């Protein structure tokens, strides 16, 4: 097989931002290795629901197959994880798309009786105890 | 947004139907209070 | 001979790397590391967040925890306690032991709490 | 009648729904026929070099539906198709269509 | 000003200037419709849309069957490797004197299929034919090691290749 | 009472016949209803200033709030159906 | 209250004009109560932000953002033109319990957003749920799908190139 | 009820739900104990003291002070404003309280949805360019186009989505750990809720968010 | 190109109509002219909007307080008085 030498590094510094933009001096080893520890923590925290795990065992006491399959996250589609540094601020940009999104923001005749006489004439119980001769 | 809604409770019991009517009535009483 | 040996396993313990502190949040209803100076500035912001906001909503946790820390650090705040004692009716006979310990612990040490607050 | 009015004899009676029409397009007007739509369908296969055994047994077992004889052998089909293979196409219609049976 | 209203200011593409032909459409569209007559023409309400560059062989009304004759496989030898050019062949025609043949060639049987049909429709011809007394005379056509012979008959006699019985009929040569 | 009526009507008619229909071929409701009725009293314990110590069996109190006759007069039904 | 809302809506249908500043739209509260949502989200700070701060001695801001792209609500021709071509894959697609609507979108998100991670996972959910006999056919339908149907979208999106080995 | 398409009586559990909601409306004594709210009076507005002079302010004040027993009645009244039945013929005395989408005469002669069914709940209608579905449709039809002999565009770029910010005021809303939502998770709420979400360690009054919103 | 070619031919098709179509009314005013260039150059009159919008100069946050104090000095206040409760809150709702 012919040798396809490293294309991306031949292109990066002059035509393409690397997968992250930060730079460092004397701490290249930490950041280069620590962000890699965070790329996958967040992936494995989102793509696998762990808030349901941290409840069951980490917390003391005083559905299961539904979670191991990650059925709740079947519509989740991450795109990237990004990192930055400036002004003492670490930053993270996470763009995620879902092809579906659920609703969570959430007997007529009974109205007609109590409002039959009109608009402002409501039928309270104290009226309907009565029976006019 | 902190002190706005209470004026609507106060200004009405005063003659001022709105907030600015307070200023319109207390123009000169308030003008003497200022010195520039 | 076994591997790892017990005398080895203490090395990783004495340095402290065997722990994972975010688990503590689920064990203790109050959790504020303050392991860094940035985290401490996060405390002072809360103290100014309250002085500026007269209209404010809470839960039983965030109230009691702030008092635990101000007591632990010893900061003087005659304005904070009167602002927060108003809501105490909201969580009568409801609070956890760990949280009930905090505001109790702070009401004594503050030398600023009310005789209603301690009650 | 809702159909056969709608296609042929509905333009006679249509209302004047006013419509904006660009003057540019109103010059190049040419009225003509283009194509019929019954014939927008696929083209369909017919393979009888290799699969002829499939067709014929399916054609014969259809022909059983008439019950000229209860027991269909390859003896009957021989004797029966000799005679019909004479007949003019007119005669072969009367045998299946204009019988005392039908 | 009037240009920028029309969006003609900067360049624009609204016309479809394609010559991609039409192939095997309406695989399932509401079955059929009732048979009606061809009396409602087209109007050129749009100076952008138009029926220029639309072949007749595709524009032909009536509908065809396609007939299989053979599929084969070939080989081309090279320095490194051998390559297989899959082949396919096909036939198609109405009962009314329309007919054609194509030669498919591709890297899959299903592709040589799709190619061969493209060739046939372009390779269509029309045969002289009267519905009344189709075949006046006998005929002979000899390709290599092969020869077909037709003689007229008042009735149709399909005894032979069941293929040719269809092909002769899918031209209209009923009297033979 | 809204929880009792679900218990008395729904969870019994299911758990009874489920166990019956299953026992021919071959516990949460008894307990979870007690998990819930033990919560309704707690708020009622707060109203009186009387802690959980008191038993807060519901129907003893509900009888005072509804003096309605549990059935209708038969003469009216004859009078109206007529 | 009921009589109010009609006169509200009938005003809304007619009075709305082109908004001047779109950045004002940021303040728009969600359908959910913005406080109620905030209750069910406060847990993450003590877990993640307050920890990720520990490992870095530095300030943080995390942005679980979404794409600015959205899709129409009405079926039209230009959806149906794709559905007719992508039919043989439906059998392969039902094995994965994946919908048809969603598959078309992710590719257009992919051709636009250019995120290798998204369209990859779509394959892996297909190529795994299938059996190891059938991978060969699925690609021949994928080759035609990209090569013929979606080759037209490239020049529009300033997009150019695909390769998969 | 049948002309509108109203359904039959619900299950016993939902009839028992209808029971107490009557009891709430039935056990009134005009007290905050029976309501759950204190007593107030309408804020006399600029255009006039009558509420319909400014129906908006009525809605604001009414929601803030709506008693518990009257909430479910309202939610049913919200439906009447939304139910748009269609017919070329309908009585006028009914027309006040519902809508008639006039069918075209001379008409008999001349939407995107899922395909799965295992989902518990149906979808959110995402934020459009504008609130009016019709005005959204008029705009989007100008965005769609034609590219390639058969394909086209059916998707648009959006105005900037809504957003949230969370800097250590998070704590105040926070609940205990002895009680937490075991059903619903934050990560799901982040996903299902529209817009975007932002945490950050905090700022001063004079300072700007680090990340562009 | 193709798109450049439509831009050519379509201008020819539209101008020919004007050759056949009657002359039409035409603009004269200088202000009316300048709007054309703005309609061409994609510029829009943005300056007119900020004239309306508020500034911290014109507000009144102190002049309220001066008037309220004139009321408290002028009017008697007690716990029974309905003004006493709202005003002492109002004072906090500025100084806070």
């Amino acid at each position: 097989m012919g040798l396809k030498s490293l294309p991306m590094l031949n292109k990066s510094g002059i035509s393409m931002y690397w997968h992250n933009i930060w730079d460092s001096i004397k701490l290249y080893k930490k950041y280069s290795l620590s962000f890699l520890f965070l790329n996958e923590v967040i992936n494995h925290f989102l793509n696998e629901n762990l808030y349901y795990y941290c409840i069951m065992k980490i917390r003391p006491t005083d559905n299961i197959n539904k979670i191991k399959k990650s059925w709740n996250m079947r519509h989740f589609y991450l795109g990237k994880i990004l990192f930055l540094k400036y002004q003492g601020w670490v930053l993270v940009l996470i763009n995620y798309y879902c092809s579906r999104r659920n609703k969570l923001y959430i007997a007529f005749k009974k109205i007609a009786k109590s409002f039959r006489q009109g608009v402002t004439s409501y039928v309270y119980k104290m009226d309907k105890y009565k029976f006019k001769f | 947004g902190q002190f706005y809604s209470t004026l609507e409770v106060i200004c009405r019991k005063i003659g001022a139907y709105n907030d600015v009517e307070l200023v319109k009535l207390y123009q000169f009483i308030l003008a003497e209070k200022v010195a520039d | 001979a076994t591997f790892p040996s017990k005398e080895q396993m203490r090395f990783q313990k004495n340095m402290g790397y065997n722990g994972f502190q975010p688990n503590i949040a689920f064990k203790d209803d109050l959790y504020f590391p303050l392991d860094n100076p940035v985290q401490r500035q996060g405390l002072e912001d809360l103290i100014n967040h309250i002085k500026v906001n007269p209209n404010l909503a809470i839960e039983g946790r965030g109230l009691c925890t702030i008092l635990y820390i101000i007591a632990r650090e010893g900061k003087d705040e005659p304005f904070i306690f009167k602002e927060l004692e108003r809501h105490l009716y909201k969580f009568k006979e409801n609070l956890s032991p760990r949280l009930s310990f905090g505001g109790l612990y702070a009401s004594y040490k503050s030398n600023l709490a009310s005789p209603y607050q301690v009650s | 009648k809702k159909k056969k009015i709608a296609k042929y004899f509905f333009q006679m009676f249509k209302k004047l729904k006013f419509k904006h029409k660009k003057y540019i397009n109103l010059i190049n007007l040419d009225f003509y026929f283009i194509r019929n739509k019954r014939f927008f369908r696929l083209h369909r296969l017919y393979d009888i070099r290799k699969k002829y055994i499939r067709y014929l047994n399916n054609n014969r077992n259809i022909y059983k539906f008439y019950k000229f004889r209860i027991k269909h052998n390859f003896k009957f089909i021989k004797r029966h198709i000799k005679s019909i293979s004479k007949l003019s196409i007119k005669d072969r219609v009367h045998f299946y269509e204009l019988s005392l049976r039908n | 000003r009037n240009r920028k209203i029309k969006k003609i200011n900067e360049p624009i593409d609204l016309i479809d200037y394609s010559k991609d032909p039409e192939i095997n459409e309406a695989d399932e569209e509401a079955g059929e419709e009732d048979f009606t007559l061809h009396q409602d023409p087209y109007i050129q309400e749009d100076r952008n849309h138009g029926y220029k560059a639309k072949e007749m062989r595709m524009g032909l009304n009536d509908d065809f069957m396609i007939v299989l004759l053979d599929r084969d496989v070939t080989t081309q030898v090279t320095t490194l490797n051998r390559v297989n050019h899959f082949r396919y062949l096909i036939f198609m025609g109405n009962a009314n004197g329309l007919v054609g043949y194509g030669k498919g060639k591709g890297s899959d049987f299903e592709e040589a299929l799709d190619n061969a049909i493209l060739h046939c429709k372009r390779n269509l011809i029309a045969v002289p034919l009267d519905i009344f007394h189709t075949v006046p005379e006998p005929l002979e056509g000899h390709f290599n090691g092969f020869q077909i012979k037709i003689h007229p008959s008042r009735t149709f006699n399909p005894w032979g290749a069941p293929v040719l019985a269809s092909m002769l009929l899918l031209t209209g040569l009923r009297h033979c | 009472i809204l929880k009792i009526r679900k218990y008395e009507e729904v969870h019994l008619k299911k758990e009874e016949r489920r166990k019956e229909k299953q026992s021919k071929k071959g516990s949460q409701a008894l307990i979870q209803h007690q998990k819930e009725m033990e919560d309704t009293q707690i708020e009622i314990n707060k109203i009186l200033g009387r802690p959980i110590d008191t038993p807060v069996n519901v129907p003893e109190l509900y009888k005072k709030y509804d003096t309605e006759d549990k059935m209708n007069n038969k003469y009216i039904e004859r009078y109206v159906k007529n | 209250y009921s009589i109010s809302i009609k006169e509200i809506k009938k005003n809304k249908e007619e009075f709305f004009k082109s908004n001047t500043n779109k950045i004002l739209l940021i303040r728009n509260s969600f359908k959910t109560t913005n406080l109620k949502l905030l209750r069910k989200i406060s847990i993450i700070d003590l877990i993640l932000k307050k920890y990720l701060e520990s490992e870095l001695n530095d300030k943080i801001s995390i942005n679980f953002d979404k794409y600015n792209l959205k899709f129409m609500r009405k079926k039209r021709l230009y959806v149906k033109v794709l559905r007719r071509k992508l039919r043989r894959m439906r059998k392969m697609l039902r094995w994965a319990k994946i919908s048809l609507r969603n598959f078309i979108r992710l590719t257009l998100i992919f051709l636009c957003t250019k995120d290798i991670d998204i369209f990859s996972k779509v394959l892996v959910k297909i190529m795994d749920s299938m059996h190891y006999k059938n991978h060969r056919r699925f690609l021949y339908y994928l080759k035609l799908f990209i090569s013929k149907s979606m080759h037209y979208y490239f020049n529009i999106l300033r997009f150019e190139g695909f390769f998969f080995y | 009820s049948t002309y509108l398409g109203v359904n039959q009586t619900l299950s016993k559990e939902e009839q028992l739900d209808d029971w107490r909601q009557q009891q709430a409306l039935d056990h009134i004594n005009f007290t905050p104990e029976t309501m759950g709210k204190p007593e107030v009076f309408y804020p006399g507005s600029d255009r006039g003291p009558h509420p319909l002079d400014d129906p908006q302010n009525y809605i604001q004040w009414y929601e803030k002070h709506c008693p518990l027993p009257y909430r479910p009645l309202i939610d049913q009244m919200v439906q009447m404003t939304d139910m748009k039945i269609t017919d070329n013929n309908m009585p006028s005395y009914i027309k006040k309280w519902i809508d008639q989408i006039q069918e075209d005469p001379q008409e008999d002669l001349d939407e995107d949805l899922d395909s799965d069914e295992e989902a518990d709940m149906s979808e959110d209608e995402d934020v459009g360019l504008t609130d009016n579905k019709a005005q959204n449709d008029e705009l989007e039809q100008q965005l769609c186009s034609v590219v390639g002999g058969g394909q086209g565009v059916f998707f648009y770029r959006t105005n900037p989505l809504p957003r949230l910010q969370v800097d250590n005021t998070s704590l105040w809303s926070l609940d205990q750990n002895s009680e937490l939502p075991e059903d619903t998770s934050p990560e799901e709420q982040i996903i299902n809720c529209e817009g975007n979400i932002t945490f950050h360690s905090g700022l001063q009054d004079y300072e700007i968010p680090a990340f562009p919103e | 190109t193709a798109a450049e070619f439509e831009q050519i031919m379509k201008i020819e098709g539209e101008l020919i109509l004007e050759s056949t179509l009657a002359p039409y009314g035409q603009i004269e005013t200088d202000k009316e002219i300048e709007k054309t260039y703005l309609h061409l150059l994609d510029i829009q009159d943005f300056s007119d909007l900020d004239t309306t919008r508020i500034t911290k100069e014109k507000t009144l946050t102190e002049e309220y307080r001066l008037s309220i104090d004139h009321l408290k000095n002028s009017i008697v206040t007690k716990k029974g008085d309905h003004l006493y409760d709202d005003i002492n809150l109002f004072i906090k709702q500025i100084s806070v």
